[PDB]
């Protein structure tokens, strides 16, 4: 967990070369285990990564700040970046090609504050299964 | 309290006493009072069965009309008195949280069942079972599908 | 003149006894009689009841008879065991009012000015009425609108009589109409509500079918006074509830971690004591 | 009397002068009018104190019955400007006499306290128990004039 | 220190006041009803019977 | 846990075990400050008789408490650098990149931009030292980290904040530790049925 | 109607209530006997039977003295 | 338990300091409101059981 | 069916209870209560309610024609009023008072075991006081020093007042001295005062005289509830008393109560430093 | 007719409903709030009225049919939602 120590490290600051350099030194491990092309897909994808946390981070950022934070030295690209992020529906980063605009959050809806119950009630649905399994776990000799 | 009896002349006690008669019916839950026995009635012949008229035209009449709630069933009441009351359901479940704590200390090793007789504290597992949980659980969802059912009607 | 009555459940199944047990020879189908009790807080309450054998004939309704000398004496042994209890008025099956009302109103009202009718369905149990409550108003029926008789009625509600609550729990035994079962029974107390309110709103609409029709007379006056009130009331609205978006949906979300948890939690707390308990015994029954 | 007392009119103290100032300048005897309102210094301090009452008199009956008035509107009710208009605003409510609460950067009002959700559904549930006691009353009513009407 | 309820929108250059509604402290409660219900007995239970 | 158990000035010695009795005060002021940022501190150890005393004895010990009590930062950051080196120069160095400064800024910027819901970053950043890049890069670094509970419009320079009420940010702890709690009954689901 | 003394009140609808000269007992008030009026130390008049306070009473004026 | 209540409404048991044990199954008995109270002994002790 | 059943037979009566003192819950499922008027028996102790509030000698409910346990009053001060809770009010602080020390190094060092010390009082070996008795006049206020101390130190502080006390309330006089104790054990930082002893309160030299007999039980429990304490909790017990001569030797002998202070009159040096205090 | 369907009773509504200057609605609806025809909120950002009535009078016996369709569509709407509930009730109430 050392080097992946250094590739959680690596997928926060997104930066490229050290961790291409600890791949080269200690992937073969990586190899073994079958993730080395999944770990090329991270490598690829630290930016991707990286754009979500900035994103969270900010409110309304610039196309320019966010390349120049992630190593991108392009507007366009950041800007298919932010295009492509939002169609994953990962994060909510909008675009406005004048500079960028993001929205905001919003105040609590209807629904904000059922989300939890109705994908926690499921709380009984366990409750009845134990006592299923009593019922059939309570042999008398 | 219904209990009819007879007074008897002086020859019954001095024939076959226990003027009840040769049948197997009003020995069925016949338990005369402490104070009927010593008294002559209640003693003397007998102890009567009671029965209830409990006849259709007039029992179906009273079970459908007398204790009468009709359209009382779609009260609401969402939170008239009931957010001070969920105030209060969560102070006596923190209440249980200490007790269900309590509990999952003592937990002995020794049969806890031994340590559970001697040391009864009326706790969240063993006396404030789940049924008063149950009770809060059901108001709960009571006032809600009420509120909602209320909430699709309103159109 | 009172603003409401209530009827006690001590009457309701006197009333019907009296019925049946007068009903034996007298098959006219009218059972007239008077309803005893007290009238204190503008709220009238019914402790006795008594039957008359009563006929009657459909010319004019004016054809009938009673025994006064016999009520009267009723009435005075009725004062002499409980002083409190007076006529609150007089009673008549039937539900199907006929005209020898105002008759009988007129002669029995030298016992109780505020004279009121009230009709008793022996055989009948719609939905829940017991019975039915009637006041006599005849000053003028409307400020633009002719002569009239317009009893009217009172409302009623079957109040709640001390020491019985023993008699008809030993009585029924069987029903147990309580919340006991707390879940299933409000399940039922829903159920028969919607059953009430979807019954009695369809009469409602039958109602204004039938004003729209013309075949009846149209109570107009009184009719559109209470319901476009009630029509317009706004109870639509949903934006409250957008104001109120938690209105108590963070109870909701806390019952859903702190009660279906808990019984979840508690649930698995016996079954895991059992299973310690189950292999335990397997491991060392030998 | 009649009109100043209630009802709620807009006293306009500009159309008073004229509509009920009669008693200024000609009247019956007009000798405590002259006391008070023609007075020179005294007189012009009761002036006042009637062109200050008729604010708070229309602020008020505004109150119970506008729920949120514009800036101008409401300035131009009170005969004053902006600042003038805020001030006594600010006057009555450090008096507590009305629930005001003003967005002064959009120059809006709001007469209304937050209503919390839980007397919210108090009074929907209480709408709701007054629509269920007029369903049994309604009920009851074209029943028993239904069976009035089909004895025939 | 709590002394008043508001916001400061010093871009707009001004305070929005709001009236913080104190009746949610059914939330809190319920909270700390989680947590001392659940923490102390969940973990020391069942790591106590690791084997059943 | 350490402060609870550490503001009782009842010391075995005079001047002892923790090298001297101002050695104690300055370990009760670095935990305290890393305990909480301006409660009703003012009568838990401002109230206290002893611990003005003592930060009468030590001025620039003083200089910065007060500092943070006042919620001055232009002092304040000069005074906190100073406490950090003076950290370093003491064994008892573990936060050395996690509780020394950044912790205590946590609780000040937390502070500092509650009550407020848009506080522009060039004046914020003289009213916070000098530098407007420097605080730009530090609220950055912090969002990053968790706290700071706030969003920076770069394009105008702006720092809208995300305060949720009293309701939405309980409702949020509740929504976190029902997490926790379900991840617990499910490996509790584990331990039965095996 | 027996007649006490309600030293206090031990719920809103549970009061204890000393009889002049037998026990404590406690009684409740059934629908309408306007609790909130009742104070510790007020008159009420009670029944071993009927379990309840069916009416309330003010207080005594030593009418040995008063005459 | 309602059968207990039942019972307990006639004060179901009554406390009775025991003093003298006579042998035909008779215990004299002191009882706080009354003070001595004759009585015969229950069938689950015996007279000796006193 | 059986559901239906278990909330079928749950009715209690669910009616208006009464109080009988409880005893002592002998084991489960029996009990032995006493009714105000005495007539203590033995009842049946329903499961619905047990040791979370079933202290030894507290007030409890029952029903009202079955006399069973179905409640427990927490409270215990109102049951016979007697004063509440003094604490947590200052009336007058502590140095404010205008008679200076008397002597109040005695009462410091009674107020020595409210104000913690407890711990001192172990390891150092010294056996703390106990019981303070004050057999002074009105003079110094006899209470200036118990309304105070109270708030020196917060501790809670009552009244009881002795001449109050014995009335027709002697059969709950043993209860009452049982519920004021529970009161004060609740509470660790509290003090008994208790007021005009000498007149009423068990004097010796002057025969029974009917109801005396009942004073002297009252003391019985009195003494029995201060054994039982045996110094459990870090409460103080203190009497004010005009003169001591009368007091029953169970309270005055050592093991009880030790500490004896007499506040003399006014001083006439203290007299002037009282006027100067009060003016 | 609007049984809170309209609830936005705006200048213009009131403009086409009453053919008034602007100026005269503050004494309308002033007026009809002193009678009893509506007793809502009056704002004037939006000039919303809000509706409530408590002074009902005849309604047009022959244009009944409105108020009758309205109340069956309520009886369609009630019945329809306790036939659901029931069909989501069906593992209880069966
Ligand atoms: N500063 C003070 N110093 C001394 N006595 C005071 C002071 N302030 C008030 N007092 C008096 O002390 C009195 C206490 O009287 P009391 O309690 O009846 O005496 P005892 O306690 O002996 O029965 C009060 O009446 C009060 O007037």
């Amino acid at each position: 967990l050392m080097p992946y120590f250094l590739l959680t490290q690596a997928v926060r600051t997104g930066n490229l070369a050290k961790f291409n350099q600890v791949l080269d030194q200690f992937g073969e491990k990586f190899q073994a285990d079958g993730t080395y092309t999944l770990i090329i897909r991270l490598r690829h994808n630290v930016i991707k990564t990286g754009v979500r946390m900035i994103s969270l981070s900010y409110s309304r950022i610039s196309l320019a700040d966010i390349a120049q934070k992630l190593q991108l030295d392009s507007p366009e690209d950041a800007e298919f970046i932010v295009a492509k992020a939002i169609r994953d529906g990962v994060i909510e980063a909008s675009i406005n090609h004048e500079k960028g605009y993001v929205q905001s959050k919003e105040m609590i809806d209807i629904y904000s504050t059922r989300e939890p119950q109705l994908a926690f009630h499921q709380r009984i649905s366990f409750c009845l299964d134990i006592h299923n399994m009593s019922v059939k776990a309570m042999r008398f000799p | 309290v219904i209990d009819a009896f007879r007074l008897i002349n002086a020859n019954m006690m001095v024939l076959g006493h226990e003027p009840r008669q040769t049948t197997s019916n009003l020995g069925h839950l016949n338990k005369p009072s402490i104070q009927a026995l010593i008294h002559g009635l209640n003693r003397h012949y007998y102890s009567i069965t009671i029965n209830y008229r409990k006849n259709e035209l007039e029992q179906k009449m009273l079970l459908n009309l007398h204790k009468k709630s009709w359209m009382e069933g779609l009260t609401l009441q969402d939170y008239s008195e009931h957010c001070k009351h969920n105030e209060s359901v969560v102070k006596e479940m923190l209440e249980l949280a200490k007790n269900y704590n309590k509990a999952v200390e003592e937990e002995d090793k020794m049969t806890p069942e031994q340590l559970a007789i001697k040391n009864v504290g009326k706790q969240d597992p063993k006396r404030h079972l789940e049924e008063h949980v149950d009770v809060l659980m059901t108001s709960n969802i009571v006032q809600c599908l009420a509120a909602m059912l209320d909430t699709v009607v309103f159109k | 003149a009172v603003q409401k009555v209530v009827v006690h459940p001590l009457v309701l199944l006197s009333v019907v006894d009296h019925f049946n047990r007068i009903g034996k020879v007298g098959n006219q189908k009218r059972v007239v009689g008077v309803l005893l009790g007290s009238w204190q807080k503008k709220v009238l309450d019914v402790s006795n009841s008594f039957a008359v054998p009563f006929d009657e004939d459909d010319k004019d309704d004016s054809v009938w008879f009673l025994d006064h000398d016999y009520l009267e004496n009723m009435y005075g042994m009725f004062k002499k065991v409980n002083a409190r209890e007076r006529i609150v008025g007089w009673y008549h099956t039937g539900p199907k009012l006929h005209k020898n009302d105002i008759a009988i109103n007129e002669l029995m009202k030298r016992y109780c000015p505020n004279s009121v009718l009230v009709i008793i369905d022996v055989k009948p149990k719609d939905l829940g009425l017991p019975t039915e409550a009637y006041i006599s108003v005849e000053e003028v029926h409307d400020d633009g609108t002719p002569t009239s008789k317009t009893f009217e009625h009172v409302t009623s509600e079957i109040g709640a009589e001390e020491a019985e609550e023993v008699g008809v729990e030993h009585l029924l035994r069987d029903i147990k109409d309580t919340t006991v079962g707390t879940l299933s029974q409000r399940i039922t107390n829903q159920v028969h509500g919607l059953k009430g309110l979807n019954s009695k709103l369809l009469d409602i609409r039958s109602y204004l079918e039938k004003v729209a029709t013309g075949k009846l007379p149209i109570n107009h006056q009184i009719i559109y006074q209470l319901q476009d009130v009630f029509n317009l009331l706004p109870d639509v609205s949903l934006q409250e509830f957008v104001k109120a978006f938690y209105l108590k949906t963070n109870d909701q979300m806390v019952v859903v971690y702190l009660a279906s948890l808990i019984r979840s939690v508690v649930a698995l707390h016996n079954l895991i004591n059992n299973k310690i308990a189950n292999r335990d015994a397997e491991k060392k029954e030998g | 009397l009649l009109k100043l007392f209630t009802t709620m009119e807009l006293m306009r103290w500009s159309t008073l002068v004229e509509d009920y100032g009669m008693e200024l300048r000609k009247g019956s005897l007009e000798s405590p009018a002259t006391d008070v309102f023609g007075s020179t210094e005294e007189g012009e301090k009761r002036w006042k104190d009637l062109k200050n009452r008729v604010v708070e008199h229309n602020i008020r009956i505004m109150a119970k019955y506008y729920t949120r008035i514009t800036m101008k509107r409401m300035a131009q009710l009170l005969d004053l400007s902006v600042d003038e208009s805020e001030a006594f605003l600010s006057n009555l409510v450090v008096n507590k006499t009305i629930f005001a609460k003003v967005d002064r950067l959009a120059g809006i009002i709001n007469f209304q306290r937050p209503k919390d959700p839980n007397n919210l559904l108090n009074d929907w549930s209480q709408k709701l128990n007054s629509l269920m006691s007029l369903v049994n009353k309604t009920t009851h009513l074209i029943a028993k004039e239904e069976m009035i009407h089909n004895l025939q | 220190d709590k002394k008043f309820h508001g916001i400061l929108d010093q871009g707009e250059g001004v305070l929005i006041i709001f009236d913080e509604p104190p009746v949610d402290k059914t939330y809190e409660a319920a909270l700390e009803t989680i947590q001392n219900m659940s923490k102390v007995v969940d973990s020391l239970y069942n790591k106590a019977k690791k084997l059943t | 846990q350490a402060a609870e158990l550490f503001l009782d000035t009842v010391s075995t010695f005079t001047s002892y075990e923790l090298m001297d009795y101002k050695t104690f005060v300055t370990y009760t002021v670095y935990v305290s400050m890393i305990a909480l940022e301006r409660p009703d501190l003012r009568e838990k150890v401002i109230k206290g008789a002893e611990i003005l005393e003592v930060l009468h004895s030590l001025p620039a010990v003083r200089q910065y408490l007060f500092s943070l009590y006042e919620c001055r930062y232009s002092v304040f950051f000069q005074s906190l650098a100073v406490v950090e080196q003076e950290m370093k120069k003491d064994w008892l160095f573990a936060p050395h990149y996690r509780y020394y400064v950044r912790e205590m800024r946590i609780h000040a910027y937390s502070q500092l931009l509650e009550s407020y819901r848009s506080l522009t970053l060039g004046y914020m950043a003289e009213a916070f030292g000098v530098g407007v890049e420097f605080i730009d890069q530090e609220l950055s670094r912090f969002i990053a980290a968790g706290r700071l509970h706030c969003k920076i419009d770069k394009v105008n320079e702006i720092v809208e904040t995300n305060r949720p009420d009293s309701k939405n940010w309980q409702y949020q702890e509740t929504i976190k530790k029902g997490d926790l709690l379900l991840n617990r009954v499910q490996k509790l689901s584990r331990v039965i049925n095996m | 109607q027996i007649v006490g003394e309600v030293l206090k009140q031990l719920t809103e609808e549970k009061f204890i209530v000393k009889a002049t000269n037998g026990p404590r007992y406690v009684v409740g008030c059934r629908r309408q006997l306007d609790k909130s009026k009742l104070k510790p130390g007020t008159r009420v008049a009670l029944d071993m039977t009927t379990l309840t306070i069916m009416r309330y009473l003010p207080r005594e004026v030593d009418p040995l003295v008063y005459n | 338990l309602r059968e207990e209540l039942q019972l307990l409404q006639e004060q179901g048991s009554y406390v009775g300091e025991v003093v003298r044990a006579m042998d035909k199954k008779k215990v004299l008995v002191k009882v706080h409101p009354e003070g001595k109270f004759v009585v015969d002994v229950d069938k689950n002790i015996d007279i000796n059981d006193v | 069916e059986f559901l239906h059943a278990q909330e079928e037979v749950k009715r209690i009566q669910s009616i208006p209870l009464v109080i009988g003192q409880f005893l002592e819950a002998v084991d489960q499922n029996t009990a032995i209560v006493g009714s105000t008027t005495g007539s203590n028996y033995y009842v049946r102790i329903l499961s619905t309610i047990d040791r979370e509030l079933l202290k030894p000698n507290a007030s409890v409910a029952l029903h009202k024609h079955s006399n069973a346990l179905v409640d427990v009053l927490p409270p215990e001060a109102d049951s016979s009023i007697m004063m509440l809770t003094s604490d947590q009010k200052p009336d007058v602080m502590y140095a404010d008072i205008g008679g200076m020390d008397i002597q109040k190094q005695e009462v410091r060092e009674a107020v020595e075991l409210p104000l913690t010390h407890f711990e001192l009082y172990k390891q150092i070996g010294i056996d703390p006081p106990r019981g303070v008795l004050m057999y002074g006049p009105p003079g110094c206020g006899k209470t200036m020093l118990a309304k105070a101390v109270a708030h020196h130190t917060t501790a809670a502080f009552i009244r009881v007042v002795g001449s109050e006390f014995v009335q027709k309330y002697l059969g709950e006089g043993p209860r009452m001295v049982r519920d004021v104790f529970r009161l004060a054990k609740e509470n660790a930082p509290a003090i008994i005062f208790i007021d005009e002893i000498d007149a009423i309160a068990t004097k010796r030299f002057d025969a029974q005289t009917g109801a005396d007999r009942e004073v002297q039980r009252i003391l019985l429990e009195l003494l029995n509830q201060m054994d039982g304490f045996d110094q459990n909790v870090n409460v103080k017990v203190i009497m004010a008393t005009n003169r001591a001569d009368t007091l029953d030797p169970a309270l005055l002998r050592p093991g009880r109560l030790d500490r004896k202070i007499e506040f003399p009159l006014p001083d006439r040096r203290q007299k002037r430093l009282i006027f100067s205090t009060i003016t | 007719t609007r049984p809170a369907n309209h609830r936005q009773l705006t200048f213009e509504e009131i403009a086409k409903s009453a053919k008034i200057t602007v100026n005269e609605v503050e004494l309308l609806v002033m007026k009809a709030l002193s009678v009893g025809l509506v007793k809502g909120s009056i704002d004037e950002v939006d000039k919303r009225v809000h509706m409530t009535w408590v002074q009902p009078r005849v309604l047009d016996l022959q244009q009944i049919k409105g108020m009758k369709d309205r109340l069956e569509f309520w009886c369609t709407d009630v019945k329809s939602m306790e036939m659901l509930v029931e069909h989501q009730a069906h593992d209880i109430l069966t």
